[PDB]
RNA sequence: GAAGAGUUUGAUCAUGGCUCAGAUUGAACGCUGGCGGCAGGCCUAACACAUGCAAGUCGAGCGGAUGAAGGGAGCUUGCUCCUGGAUUCAGCGGCAGACGGGUGAGUAAUGCCUAGGAAUCUGCCUGGUAGUGGGGGAUAACGUCCGGAAACGGGCGCUAAUACCGCAUACGUCCUGAGGGAGAAAGUGGGGGAUCUUCGGACCUCACGCUAUCAGAUGAGCCUAGGUCGGAUUAGCUAGUUGGUGGGGUAAAGGCCUACCAAGGCGACGAUCCGUAACUGGUCUGAGAGGAUGAUCAGUCACACUGGAACUGAGACACGGUCCAGACUCCUACGGGAGGCAGCAGUGGGGAAUAUUGGACAAUGGGCGAAAGCCUGAUCCAGCCAUGCCGCGUGUCUUUAAGUUGGGAGGAAGGGCAGUAAGUUAAUACCUUGCUGUUUUGACGUUACCAACAGAAUAAGCACCGGCUAACUUCGUGCCAGCAGCCGCGGUAAUACGAAGGGUGCAAGCGUUAAUCGGAAUUACUGGGCGUAAAGCGCGCGUAGGUGGUUCAGCAAGUUGGAUGUGAAAUCCCCGGGCUCAACCUGGGAACUGCAUCCAAAACUACUGAGCU
């Protein structure tokens, strides 16, 4: 997790990163016009391994993972047996962090982190408490019975058209209980990143 | 320290070695006058000295004082040297 | 001397046991003469409770080895 | 069961010794060498002299440094 | 399944070293700290050790100490004569103390590891085979005396046995192996109707014991081959050494011991001497080859202040045994005595540096026991320490952790008992035992874990920002003060040094000191060099050795395939199962490139033979 002010990391790379704190709009108001750091009135010499670094290290900024939790990651992708760019993003999104928002239950990973751990994503009719669950093909998805007149559940239904569908849930709202269906491929992610040239950081 | 279980076995080692001592000590004298009979090359009084041995030479091997395939060499050691006085 | 016993191995408040073929002559997690089938008394879902093959259990028997006390109501539970 | 050399040394009674060699590989090296073995061999008849080619037995040992008797002189 | 940069020069190229990125540990140190689970925690002084504890167990093996109760006699409920037997436990005796535990000093080779080999014992254990009869002498406790403040000594005198010694007896077992000779044991408790009577005993009957052997399991001992650290500025070493026999001896082979006979033995494939070190499964970096390496874990070894030595015992040359010697230390009432933490705590002392004078045998073991159980600093488990390895938390109006309260499994196998059935029984009479169902009871850690409650109240720090790291204004300071791994920076607008002001690395840790491998083709077998960079002796004769023209045939040592035993378990590698997840834990296999044996092969090599030029 990375906690404090948050308009000044949607600065950096130049895309939404998911990462906002109302319902209307993000660097809208944040003022995203330049490039931030000690003094960044000017670019200049923006070439490969300090990209491979910002391609990294933008990645490490969007899913509440540190180096200790995310190039133990990497270690698991030559673990898999070939395509090791893409099967890093796998458990990415076998990730529980990132689907609670991938349905849609909180407002952004910054609920999604929290209240998994404020016991009230569940995996199976069992008591799960921690953002680093690996949801399997096939298991339910259910909020914790306490948890369902909190209203900011009830503030986040309203970006799943508007944040636009995955296309990879069968969610059933008046319950507030979903189903991960199948693991995606890259297909079903956004095309900001580059997943094997996050792999090029490893040896340098 | 040292402690009483192992004080009360100070008496009964010593004290059981001096009785297997003697017993160990009644052997090897009869072996050495039935050497002396092989020595003095009288077959006359060497087969009677002997044959008193040789009660003595298992039945402190039959009680576990020395081991009983000592016996069967110095069974086997004394008679084959007796033959050879012919 | 001979005997068949539990032995300590897993983690701490985690027991789990080899059913150790040994001599009395050594520690309980070192040189044991065979290990047939484990044991598990924290088995939950999926994990088998022992793994007591009787085709090596029956010659410590024939050859002489003992249960300890609780060994015996293993085979016991048969 | 069946370890050859050649006889080397006979001047005592009763006892031969003889160099069984072989040609082995160096481990981290690849090139067969050889590595020359000089048994002890014990005769019953003391019949075997020096250039003699031998096989041999094991057993308990004769006597220190000796394991080893004499077979069957295979040639000469 | 393998990533390189920077740096010699005015520039280049080549040879060649330096410094750097990384990953690591048994970690320190400088900083700052919320929690959980598993872990790990003298690396130095094998330094000295106060204190408590680390192996006592048994009365159902035996003599002997003390008197629960109860029923009675007197005095009259105070008391003892008794009657009795509940109980304990210092002295004998069995077994254990040879295990668990710790440490790595010695050891360069028979220690370890891999393969094989036979000339041996093994208490308790398990299958049988044969057997428990009859005697005898002591001895402690106890009695007192002497010496001593005590500790303890040593004078006689009592008594026992599952303590000892003969005699009887011999299915094996040993000798001679013709014939023959030889030598064993112990009884105790739970019972029992007929005859002997004091159906205390005897006999009957199971239970624990006891013995003489065999086969096995389990340990433990020899012997051979292989390899196992640095040096030739260590080349000769060796006399009981190498064989031979006679004997002697070990549980067992063997110059192991011995006398005498002979002159052998070891070694340039590295002997001997010298320095160093437990070894291995493995571990760490690696594309691998390898290199480094032996902390937790497991096998073997080795040691117990230091050295020598046996004793008892199945098993020791015995860590909480004895003896002797040495060094040290301690109590003395000056007569005489005692001690050995590399056992768990702990203390100095050394050091960069490492923990509590804890809780209980509830689980697993053991050690005795007929059983009950009794002990165990082994263990199960707790404080202490970010020491790793995982997870987790410090808020985006939830309450997780933490804390309050209420709840709440799993660690328990069984023991007591009083029926119930069974099969040894001569008599399922009766004991003794295994079964069954019920009742009674026993958890060190006392909880994990579930569910309520108050409210963001209790949580972030570190290092850098001249380059090749795309984190990159100024202010103070002026070849000062300083920083730094390589260049260098500072000599007056300082992106290089001291703050502030911002970012960035990754986070209860971040950094730099140290060590290991790496990149390093920078010791190059894989995989390098030598005309001038470092490097051809000045060249010969030639010993071991390395390699060896040519053909048929043979051998099957190297080579090649399969077969079988292993290569322990652990670790690792995949598939899993579980902790709510990850570590961690295991199940399954994979792996273990190895070793000998076995058969099959004959192109090539050695060897063997006849040749060919």
């Amino acid at each position: 997790r990375y906690i404090g002010p948050k308009c000044k990391l949607s600065r950096r790379e130049g895309t939404d990163l998911f990462l906002k704190s109302g319902a209307r709009a993000l660097d809208s108001k944040c003022k995203a016009e330049n490039v931030p750091g000690q003094h960044g009135q000017r670019r200049g010499r923006l070439s490969d391994y300090g990209l491979q670094l910002r391609e990294k290290q933008k990645v490490r900024r969007i899913y509440g993972v540190l180096e200790r939790q995310f190039r133990g990651y990497y270690q698991e992708a030559s673990r898999r047996k070939g395509s090791t760019g893409e099967n890093l993003l796998q458990l990415l999104e076998c990730r529980l962090d990132n689907v609670v928002y991938r349905m849609g239950f909180g407002s952004t990973r910054s609920e999604s982190r929290q209240l998994v751990s404020h016991k009230a994503i569940t995996v199976n009719g069992q008591t799960v408490n921690i953002p680093s669950y690996q949801v399997k093909a096939g298991d339910v998805v259910a909020v914790r019975e306490k948890s369902k007149n909190q209203l900011r559940i009830a503030q986040a239904l309203e970006l799943c058209g508007q944040r636009g569908r995955v296309e990879w849930v069968e969610v059933d709202l008046d319950k507030k209980a979903g189903t991960f269906k199948s693991a995606p491929a890259r297909s079903d992610l956004s095309a900001d990143i580059n997943e094997n040239l996050i792999v090029e950081l490893y040896s340098k | 320290a040292n402690t009483p279980s192992a004080k009360k076995r100070a008496k009964q080692a010593e004290k059981r070695r001096s009785h297997n001592a003697s017993l160990r000590s009644m052997v090897r004298t009869y072996i050495k006058n039935v050497v002396k009979a092989i020595d003095a090359k009288d077959l006359e009084k060497a087969q009677a000295a002997f044959t008193a041995a040789v009660p003595v030479i298992d039945r402190m091997a039959d009680k576990g004082i020395i081991h009983k395939n000592k016996a069967a060499r110095h069974k086997s050691r004394l008679s084959g040297h007796i033959k050879a006085l012919s | 001397m001979v005997t068949i016993r539990l032995a300590r191995g897993g983690s701490k408040k985690r027991p789990f046991y080899h059913l150790t073929v040994t001599n009395s002559r050594n520690a309980r997690d070192g040189r044991f003469v065979e290990r047939i089938g484990f044991f598990n008394p924290v088995a939950t879902g999926g994990e088998v409770r022992l793994s007591v093959d009787q085709e090596r259990a029956t010659y410590w028997l024939g050859q002489g080895a003992q249960p300890s006390e609780r060994v015996a109501q293993l085979l016991k539970d048969a | 069961r069946t370890l050859t050399g050649r006889v080397v040394s006979d001047k005592m009674d009763k006892t031969v010794t003889v160099l069984i060699e072989r040609r082995v590989k160096h481990p981290i090296y690849g090139k067969y060498v050889k590595r020359s073995t000089k048994l002890h061999a014990h005769d019953e008849s003391n019949q075997c002299r020096i250039g003699d080619l031998v096989t041999i037995r094991e057993t308990r040992p004769l006597a220190k440094t000796k394991a080893w008797t004499l077979v069957d002189i295979v040639e000469r």
